């Protein structure tokens, strides 16, 4: 077949700002395409303006759409899942895809709206850092719950739920369990605590502690039985979370950074109209990325908000940084993002005006090896360092003396 | 004419320009013997083996052939007295200096030299290295380039991918 | 086990060779010291805290050679040390601790930090370590060990400390430098237009740690007194450094300001960027080192840092969408170049259709007509991208990053701004998968540079969807070999290792291997140690006879 | 009163937009910090919660109330509860609130700031009435109840400052500036064709003479007017904001000479 | 390709020559055909320079193959760590593959390694750190390769 | 992604 | 296997590695309870100790120094020279 | 899940103004920037607030229990 | 799938089942858990392929 | 083989993109085979990101 | 791992709110370190220093964001206690804010609502 | 003790470079045929036109103290005042100064006093 991409192509001044096309045409045509931004999978469909971007970073950008948290499903709170992450506050993105439409994005959104700046300011933004405002932590932005939920039965002669009492258990104390051998919506739980109480026939111990490194509160516990017998049980434990030094977040667009520190509204820089940034990137980490899309994203998504408008992110569109462009400025805005800016320290303006605007960011999970192997061996000999090569690769296994012949 | 070689004689000579506040619109009171006998005493001293025997004081006069090379030409007699105008107390500062810090340049007993060359080149083969060839092919075409030409090197390989003469 | 992991992030105001623990890691990782009179105090205190407080202490060993656990103790609160007992203390600030990212692929990448415990729960670096280590906190972890006697102490501290590691071996040159924010500033910090006030100095001053008090003279004492960016930053630089370089045309009046004079620690002229302060040659911190020491050195990296970044912090930098905009005039030129190249690809299409296109030796004619094709087009991106470079603007942002050398390069200014170019997999042209057309919006037997993957149109100005496609066809090529190394070569530098791991300098100068076989009579040919090396001139080399003779 | 001039333009229950002259940079911003940061400030500090079925986490819950603004007019006659000699809170450091609600109707139930209910005794402070200020005397929405659902709650309002948590500042933005025409030269337009034209003239352009181009630049004069704007949350007044935001700046260098006293003694 | 050469006034200067580049190998023939110059004549494959020329011009141009690898990709790595890997390769007098593959000493560890040990009269150096850490010891490199005692004749 | 001989 | 005092060819500078072993055994018997050489102008840290020590010249250690063939030489900590 | 209380980045009460703003879109018929003009929501910071809300708790409260 | 109860359930009908209305379906549920069968590619049967073989090779 | 996996749930989209899902089985000898590779057959098929 | 967060503002215990160092490096300066403190004394109280005259140094700086504490140096001429400088520097100060206070209460009593 | 040097030029180029603050000026002697200056300087603080003769003195520690004033001058009477070393005192066929980068020279290290 012969496909014609537009279907404008089917027919018989240009504007600088538009892109480049190649028609011919054509008259042979067969076929045409519905829409071309439809060669897309779903996590790509989910980028604004991809076709502005890198190819490589499109591509990162598929895989961590996949570890954001949003609102996986409505009904969360009535199953009993491994894991789940919800944001307390999703927002729908200023800057969409006709795509998302049919994706259910804007309806179980998977990030918020940053004000962002892009800024050097202070230093600890640096080599993709990013430097979050604590007050805006404060009233919510980017807080979120997260559950885990254990599990465990009985027997398979018997094994029995209980809270037991020496007569060997585990350290963290099993204070918190009712008789029944179960904690209780509600309580809150941290360490090592005995979240399910679990015995073997006097009785040898086999409860579940809760997970080291967390704490919450519990949040439902079910009781029920498996097809054939088991009473078994599932228990969800509730955390809230809350944007943290070394927590990452990433746009749209390929790069996430972790927050390096967090400033109160005091302390941030600010524009005229008091706006404050809720977040700050490096400009080191642009232009090497390729990653325009988001400095158009930004563009786009601050005169939406201006008009209280949804900016069309979609590829192949006729949507251009002139269009843009002239829209903020109509708003009175300086045409290309800039901001004239004040430090936060001192009142005084900054020498430079910044790039300044809401952009589309994506809390993505895991806070909450260790190991000398080959490779660190050869650099301790690569220094010569002998006695800390013998100290780290030994033992207590302790000098054993022994006798040992000279001639043989 | 740059190859890397120890002890900065240049910056040396700066040095000393700076700390004897070297007036430059002066007559030197350096003497010709200073100068020449000077810096042919300064080769005797610049040490890497020590052994007293004829292989070993070969191998010696073998190892700093190159320095001593660099070090006539930056202390050619007119050079030291036109370009530089060392006086005898700065160019005395300059020798013992060039003396010292050669000595501290010598490799020590001890060191890990195959690790670090091993090290040394293995990182950027992997800093990387990125590609791989390009690839190339047809047109212009082909030679294969690290690192599947730097396994072939490894390796030893008898059925290298791009073999080549280059006749002159 | 005596180590921790955890996430790392950059601090403007760690110096470099420290390390942030985390207090809550700080309590978990212990150093056993023996009780003496130099230290009953402390310790006596330290016991006192105990496992929960910093700096405390887990265990308090006796002769006998009991572990108190003062988590459990009776007598947590009530014991009365001897000599000769070893107190097993929590890490604290200034203990010795070696510090590593993986893959450790050479040596600068296990190093020795001074330790700064802190709150929050990440390590910290400072940002000129991030290179040796090639760590960014982006997600980034790393491993924190701690020497566990007081020979290993000092091993680390005498051998591995990161000041010892600043001229590395490797390449023969600094393997540290001033890095992305501190170089951005430092250029601008450093043009002849920058001014600072008297208010502001004194702060400036103030933060270099080491300053004497004494407030330099202003370069202008009326109308106003006024300071120049490089007497402010020349505060920073000690006493007796002196560096000379000559760049392109630099004159002993540099016009351009280009170039680089240094005497007394004190900037006569040139701008301050990433070839006097980057890792260069060179170089700031190559001759910091050398003149002066690892210790001052070392020093260096956090004086420039706390005064340029400070400086950074109220002039503040940012880039954005109009950074990538071209004037056009420029679009008009670029659109208007490419046009030209598709003119001569058309020309050698109706060339090589008539059987007119020779062939070369040993090329077919569709090997030659590709190769024309390319270079036509290679050279078409290449002048759009330079047409792009030369219309901005000295205060473009873009390309005040890359003056400064803290990122990127010619080719990302002009895909960004000018052309992506040309696409390929396998060093082709994209092929034809479909029967002689690359996808079915083509006629067949279209050898056109749209058809076969030129993108003519920017990031900017954004691809069509072929273009679109093409672009995602040489992406996966990129992605595919990135994928092939990781592993293949944490696999080659394995093999290099164990074939050299044996190698050592003996006190005969020899290099030998194990069985004590002689590989080389003198190390490097020359008995050096390659940290101590740096290119020089052999002037007896060049220049004409009647120019030597001379 | 010669010192720092105030001017006036806009005042309402909400804003003040002023000008500030005859000032220091510096004061100026540590003004417009200390309204952000240190004015104390009423606002619930705990939740004890009895019964929650609502669809929300109780700490999602808790974490709302905290941000309801609460009447705080009188709050200096409030302690802080760590100063305060009671066990825990009591009514010298503290105010008590109640929210009961059950969802009584097919039709959906909403609750609202306007439900919370003082149980503590004020003193006659005027203190911890919620702060409503839309149409229909709502205040804010907390929750939304389904027919047989419920809500049972106690918090504890106490008094803070914006740095211990956000919710205690008493100020929305403030909005600040100076030297609207860039004759200090304090920052470097960036342009493509001509800076003049692609930057928007601020407001505060209308209240200033434009230079005339036929001029050396002024080399000595400095940043000493300055165009504000207090944008109060409802907690206290406005105007209040403003004047306690200056007390708040005396208490704390008072402060400093308080100490530089004590170390004679 | 243009070649740095001295003029007869003794400054380097470009003198441009044509040179024939190849796709194959036989250098031992090739090298023979007159109006070439055999002194100059290169190839790319070490082994048959090794087999032509010997290992000395074999180790030269494994030098020469390992460094344009490395400058390929515009990096630069001292001379001393291509020259000891190059040596390494070269030292029994023909070309030692690196990576293949290829004490006592201790991983695995295959019995039949000791057995082998065994019935060889194998000795062991013991120089590694692995056969030190088995035994206890501090490994004669870098900062163990010397001993340390107490001095008896300082006041 | 660049051209022939740079990058794919 | 034993070379005289007068015949040493090896070199009469402390190494680095020397140093690091040497300072680190020092330090280790400064560590416990071990008398000292110097005065401790308000030094408490054992290694910052082995230093001065250093530094004096006041360390009774010898270094032995094998050759690849099993011959050895000695140097005393006192004789050798500390430049870094 | 509902209206946040505060906007992120300044703090303006926004939690009250969240079903006065469905209001004027339904039964006023009005479009959403002159919408969130009319409820003195100026600053671009808080119009993003109300302007990307979603309203989920909508759906929770549909869930039996 | 038209088997599944929830195939012809209308959105009031999943919200008592306490099922999203959001869900897809698409995958199943063994012993709780939910499982999908990720597609897999093969080559189709049935299809003449001509393919050279390299120089040492007697084909 | 790796064919039924436990259903990704961390967001919405990343659900439908887990049941949208391809898998090419390698080996037994994988070549000669560029199945790594993004053809220009798999235009509109087959995401290209 | 996070401090509370009231240690912002809040003393000790074994803290004081400012520590006197008499400097090192030159006569007559003297170094101030002021806890529980940020920014806004940090910049205003220096400022004010330097409009004396009998004031050849006054400078301030936050060495780490993460802890509340300020250093700040003065140096001043012979004769001339630093200590009385900060004094008056703060004195010159409490009034031009009283000063300020009234004149916005003043002003604020014209306006109609 | 004292004033170094003392002449009247007769200005012939003014280059702004590629700067906003600083032009780099080209004078002449209103005296000796022969002796040049090439000088930076604040345009800004001192703006210089091109034909715009004006008189050039140098002349001539340990801290800096702001004025001041009544009070004293190491030399009052002029507009433009600069201070800076001397770095290359040099070579010819018949002396450079930085002031913190901006170059001069006439065909240790002291002060450059201007008026106009
Ligand atoms: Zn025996
Ligand atoms: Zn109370
Ligand atoms: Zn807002």
């Amino acid at each position: 077949i012969l496909i014609a991409m537009q279907p404008e192509d089917l027919e018989p001044d240009v504007d600088p700002a538009k892109r480049i096309r190649v028609s011919h045409h054509a008259t042979t045509f067969t076929h045409c395409e519905i829409h071309p931004s439809m060669i897309l999978g779903v996590a790509a469909s989910i980028i604004p303006f991809p076709d502005h971007n890198q190819s490589p970073r499109n591509t990162y950008q598929s895989a961590m759409g996949k570890q954001a948290m949003g609102v996986f499903l409505t009904n969360y709170n009535v199953r009993m899942d491994t894991m789940a992450n919800i944001l307390y506050y999703p927002q729908k993105p200023l800057g969409t895809t006709r795509a998302m439409e049919y994706l259910k994005f804007r309806e179980l959104p998977a990030g918020q709206n940053a004000i962002v700046a892009i800024a050097c300011y202070s230093g600890y933004n640096q080599e993709d850092s990013m430097i979050m405002n604590q007050s805006s932590i404060d009233r919510g932005l980017f807080r979120s719950l997260f559950f885990r939920s254990y599990m465990d039965q009985e027997k398979k002669i018997t094994e029995t739920f209980e809270k037991p009492q020496r007569t060997r258990m585990k350290h963290g104390t099993y204070d918190k369990l009712d008789d029944d051998g179960l904690i209780a919506p509600g309580v809150r739980v941290s360490g090592e605590d005995v979240i399910i109480g679990k015995t073997t026939p006097s009785k040898r111990d086999a409860s579940t502690p809760l997970r080291s490194t967390e704490n919450g509160i519990v949040d439902q516990v079910l009781v029920t039985t498996n097809q054939d017998g088991l009473k078994f049980v599932k228990v969800r434990v509730r955390t809230t979370k809350i944007p943290q030094i070394g927590d990452k977040f990433a746009s749209r667009h390929g790069q996430k950074g972790t927050i390096g520190i967090t400033y109160r509204r005091e302390d941030m820089p600010f524009t005229a109209e008091g706006i404050v940034p809720d977040l700050i990137i490096n400009p080191h980490a642009i232009p090497s990325r390729m990653t325009v899309a988001h400095l158009i994203e930004c563009l786009l998504s601050k005169v939406a908000a201006l008009s209280g408008n949804e900016g069309d992110a979609s590829p192949f569109t006729d949507i251009t940084v002139e269009g843009i462009s002239k829209l903020l400025r109509e708003h009175g805005y300086q045409s290309r993002g800039f901001e004239v800016m004040y430090n936060g320290h001192t009142g005084k303006k900054l020498m430079a005006q910044i790039f300044f605007g809401p952009t589309y960011y994506q809390r993505l999970r895991h806070m909450v090896g260790l190991r000398f192997g080959e490779m660190e061996r050869d650099c301790m000999i690569a220094h010569g360092a002998a006695s800390f090569l013998k100290e780290r690769l030994m033992e207590a296994s302790d000098a054993f003396r022994v006798h040992i012949c000279g001639i043989c | 004419a740059n190859w890397p070689l120890p002890v900065n004689i240049r910056r040396i000579i700066q040095n000393a320009q700076q700390t004897f506040h070297i007036d430059h619109t002066k007559p030197s009171d350096l003497t010709i013997k200073d100068i020449v006998l000077g810096v042919k005493d300064l080769q005797e001293n610049l040490l890497v083996l020590r052994g007293k025997n004829e292989i070993i004081q070969n191998a010696q006069r073998d190892a700093v052939t190159l320095f001593c090379c660099l070090l006539r030409s930056r202390l050619a007699t007119r050079r030291v007295l036109q370009e530089y105008r060392l006086t005898k107390q700065a160019f005395d500062w300059v020798l013992s200096n060039i003396e010292a810090q050669f000595l501290r340049s010598v490799v020590h007993p001890g060191e890990m030299v195959g690790v670090l060359a091993a090290q040394s080149i293995g990182e950027p083969a992997t800093q990387m290295t990125l590609n791989t060839f390009h690839f190339a092919g047809v047109a212009s075409k082909k030679v294969t380039s690290g690192v599947p030409r730097l396994k072939e090197i490894l390796n030893v390989a008898k059925n290298m991918k791009t073999p080549s003469l280059t006749v002159y | 086990d005596f180590s921790a992991r955890t996430v790392i992030s950059g601090d403007p105001n760690l110096e470099l060779d420290q390390v942030g623990v985390p207090k809550s890691i700080a309590k978990t990782l212990t150093y056993p010291e023996v009780v003496t009179p130099y230290n009953i105090d402390r310790l006596t205190q330290l016991v006192r805290n105990g496992p929960n407080e910093h700096p405390g202490a887990k265990y308090v060993i006796r002769d006998s050679g009991d572990r108190i656990d003062l988590r459990y103790s009776k007598r947590a609160g009530d014991i009365q040390l001897q000599y000769g007992w070893k107190v097993e203390r929590h890490i604290m600030d200034n203990d010795p601790v070696l510090f590593n990212r993986q893959p450790s692929l050479h040596k600068m990448s296990m190093m020795a930090h001074r330790v700064k415990v802190i709150p929050y729960s990440t390590f910290r670096l400072n940002l000129s370590v991030t290179s040796p280590y090639n760590a960014d906190f982006d997600g980034d972890e790393m491993n924190l060990h701690v020497p566990q006697s007081e020979e290993t102490r000092a091993e680390l501290s005498q051998l591995c400390a990161v000041p010892l590691q600043i001229v590395s071996p490797q390449s023969n040159k600094p393997c540290m430098g001033i890095v992305q924010d501190t170089l951005c500033g430092i250029r601008k910090l450093t043009l002849r237009d920058t001014f600072i006030e008297l208010d502001q100095v004194l702060n400036m001053l103030y933060w270099v740690p080491d300053w004497d008090g004494v407030i330099p003279t202003p370069a202008i004492i009326k109308p106003k007194p006024l300071w120049s960016g490089k007497q402010i930053l020349s505060v920073a630089i000690p006493n007796g450094i002196h560096l000379q370089r000559f760049d392109e045309g630099t004159t002993l009046l540099s016009p351009k300001d280009n170039g680089m004079l240094i005497i007394d620690g004190q900037i006569i002229f040139g701008v301050v960027e990433k070839k006097t302060v980057g890792s260069s040659n060179g170089g700031l911190i190559h001759v910091v080192t050398r003149e002066k020491g690892p210790q001052v050195c070392a020093k260096l990296f956090g004086n420039i840092q706390k005064v340029v970044n400070f400086w950074l912090l109220h002039n503040g930098f940012s880039t954005g969408i109009g950074d990538t905009i071209a004037d056009g005039p420029t679009m008009r030129e670029i659109t208007e170049t490419i046009a030209e190249a598709k003119k001569k690809v058309l020309d050698v299409t109706k060339e090589a259709q008539a059987n007119l296109l020779t062939a070369k030796h040993g090329m077919t004619l569709r090997e030659s007509f590709e190769d024309n094709v390319v270079r036509f087009l290679n050279e078409a991106r290449d002048k759009a991208g330079r047409l792009a470079e030369v219309n901005l603007k000295d205060l473009n942002n873009v390309k005040q990053m890359v003056m400064a050398g803290s990122k990127g390069s010619f080719i990302n200014i002009a895909q960004m701004s000018a052309c992506v170019g040309q696409q390929s997999v396998e060093g082709k042209r994209i092929a034809f998968g479909f029967v002689d057309r690359t996808l079915p919006h083509f006629s067949k037997d279209d050898y056109s540079p749209e058809s076969k993957g030129f993108v003519e149109n920017s990031y900017l100005r954004g691809l069509t969807p072929q273009e679109f496609f093409f672009h995602a066809m040489g992406g996966r090529e990129g992605l595919i070999d990135t994928a092939v190394k990781t592993a293949e070569t944490g696999y080659i530098q394995r093999r290099l290792v164990k074939a050299l791991e044996d190698i050592m300098v003996h006190y005969d100068n020899t290099t030998r291997n194990s069985l004590g076989n002689v590989i080389q009579f003198i190390y490097g040919e020359d008995g050096m140690d390659a940290a101590h090396i740096e290119k020089q001139s052999l002037d007896t080399i060049g220049g004409s006879d009647a120019a030597f003779e001379k | 009163e010669e010192g720092p001039q105030v001017k006036i333009r806009e005042a309402s229950k909400d804003n003040v937009d002023f000008i500030l002259s005859n000032v220091d940079l510096a004061m100026a911003n540590s003004l417009r910090r200390v309204m952000i940061a240190e004015i104390p400030t009423l606002a619930i500090d705990s939740v004890e919660v009895e019964t929650n079925t609502t669809v929300l986490a109780d700490e999602f819950i808790a974490h709302r109330l905290g941000l309801i603004p609460l009447q705080s007019m009188d709050i200096e006659q409030l302690e802080y509860s760590r100063d305060c000699f009671c066990e825990d809170h009591c009514d010298k450091c503290s105010v008590v609130l109640t929210l009961q609600a059950f969802g009584e109707s097919e039709s959906t139930t909403n609750v609202y700031s306007k439900d919370l209910v003082i149980v503590s005794n004020l003193m006659g402070r005027n203190i911890g009435h919620p702060i409503i200020q839309d149409k229909e005397g709502n205040g804010v929405l907390i929750c939304k109840l389904r027919k047989g659902q419920e809500l049972k709650l106690t918090c504890v309002a106490k008094k803070g400052i914006a740095k211990e948590h956000a919710k205690w500042g008493p100020a929305a933005a403030i909005e600040f500036e100076y030297d609207p025409w860039n004759k200090l030269k304090h920052t470097d337009y960036w342009y493509e064709q001509d800076s003049a034209k692609e930057w928007p003239q601020s407001k505060n352009c209308e209240y200033e003479d434009p230079p005339n181009e036929g001029d050396p630049f002024d080399y000595k004069a400095q940043a000493d007017t300055f165009y504000m704007n207090v944008e109060s949350v409802g907690s206290i007044p406005v105007d209040q904001v403003v004047v306690r935001g200056i007390d708040t700046l005396q208490k704390k260098v008072a402060s400093i000479l308080l100490a530089l006293t004590q170390m004679d003694q | 390709y243009d070649r740095k050469v001295p003029s007869p006034t003794g400054e380097y200067v470009k003198e441009p020559e044509w040179v024939l580049e190849t796709d194959g190998v036989n250098l031992s023939e090739v090298m023979t055909v007159p109006g070439i110059d055999p002194t100059r004549i290169y190839t790319n494959s070490f082994i048959d320079i090794m087999e032509v020329l010997g290992i000395e011009a074999g180790r030269a141009a494994l030098y020469k193959e390992v460094y344009n690898v490395i400058a390929s990709d515009g990096s630069y790595v001292n001379y001393r760590h291509m020259a000891l890997l190059v040596d390494v390769m070269t030292t029994q007098g023909g070309l030692t593959s690196v990576t293949r593959h290829g004490m006592r000493c201790s991983f695995e560890e295959t019995v039949e390694i000791l057995f082998e040990a065994g019935a060889s009269a194998e000795l062991d150096d013991c120089r590694g750190v692995s056969e030190n850490v088995i035994l206890g010891q501090m490994a004669p490199i870098g900062t163990g390769a010397f001993d340390v005692m107490i001095d008896e004749e300082s006041l | 992604i660049w051209g022939i001989g740079c990058n794919p | 296997k034993a070379i005289p005092k007068d015949q040493r060819a090896t070199t009469p500078y402390m190494t680095k590695y020397e140093r690091a072993r040497i300072l680190g055994t020092r330090a280790l018997q400064i560590s416990m309870n071990a008398p000292v050489f110097v005065d401790l102008e308000g030094e408490t840290d054992p290694l910052r100790i082995a230093m001065k020590e250093l530094a004096e010249k006041k360390i009774p250690l010898v270094i032995r120094r094998y050759l690849p063939d099993g011959s050895f030489e000695d140097w005393s900590v006192e004789e050798l020279i500390v430049d870094l | 899940m509902i209206v946040p209380v505060r906007c992120f980045s300044c703090g303006k009460v926004v939690g009250d103004k969240w079903e006065s703003y469905l209001n004027l879109l339904q039964e006023d018929e009005l479009d959403e920037g002159t919408a969130l003009s009319r409820l003195g929501l100026k600053r671009y910071c808080c119009r993003r607030m109300i302007l990307t809300h979603v309203d989920l708790i909508e759906k929770f409260l549909r869930y039996n229990p | 799938s038209k088997n599944c109860y929830l195939s012809e359930a209308t959105e009031s009908d999943l919200y008592k089942l306490k099922e999203c209305p959001f869900d897809m379906g698409g995958y199943f549920i063994i012993n709780g858990s939910e499982k999908v069968l990720i597609a897999q590619e093969r080559s189709a049967g049935n299809i003449v392929q001509v393919f050279k073989k390299a120089a040492p090779s007697p084909i | 083989a790796g064919v039924s996996q436990v259903l990704n749930r961390y967001t919405y989209s990343s659900t439908l993109s887990h049941l949208r899902r391809t898998n090419t089985p390698i080996g037994r000898d994988g070549k000669l085979a560029k199945p790594r590779q993004l053809h220009n057959t798999h235009w509109g098929l087959v995401c290209p990101a | 791992n996070a401090p509370d967060r009231f240690e912002l503002f809040l003393l000790g215990e074994g803290e004081s709110k400012l520590k006197i160092d008499p400097d090192t490096k030159a006569p007559n300066a003297v170094v101030i370190t002021f806890e529980k403190e940020d920014h806004t004394l940090g910049n205003l109280i220096r400022a004010e220093l330097l409009n004396d005259r009998k004031v050849l140094f006054a400078a301030y700086k936050v060495e780490h964001p993460f802890f509340a504490r300020f250093k700040l140096r003065i140096q001043t001429t012979e004769g001339y206690d630093p200590k009385d400088a900060l004094k008056n520097a703060c004195n010159s100060i409490i009034n031009k804010l009283g000063a300020l206070k009234t004149n916005f209460e003043t002003e604020w009593n014209l306006q109609t609502l | 003790s004292n004033t170094l040097f003392d002449d009247i030029f007769q200005v012939s180029e003014v280059d702004p470079g590629r700067y906003n603050k600083v032009c780099r000026i080209e004078a002449a002697s209103t005296t000796q045929d022969q002796c040049k200056l090439t000088l930076d300087i604040n345009v800004e603080l001192f703006p210089v036109a091109a034909q715009d003769s004006l008189t050039v003195t140098i002349a001539s520690t340990r801290s800096w103290r702001p004025p001041q004033a009544g009070d004293r001058s190491l030399a009052d009477d002029y507009d433009y005042v600069m201070y800076g070393t001397a770095y290359k005192f040099e070579e010819v066929s018949k002396v450079y100064y930085s002031f913190g980068g901006l170059l001069m020279r006439l065909e240790e290290n002291a002060y450059l006093l201007i008026r106009r």
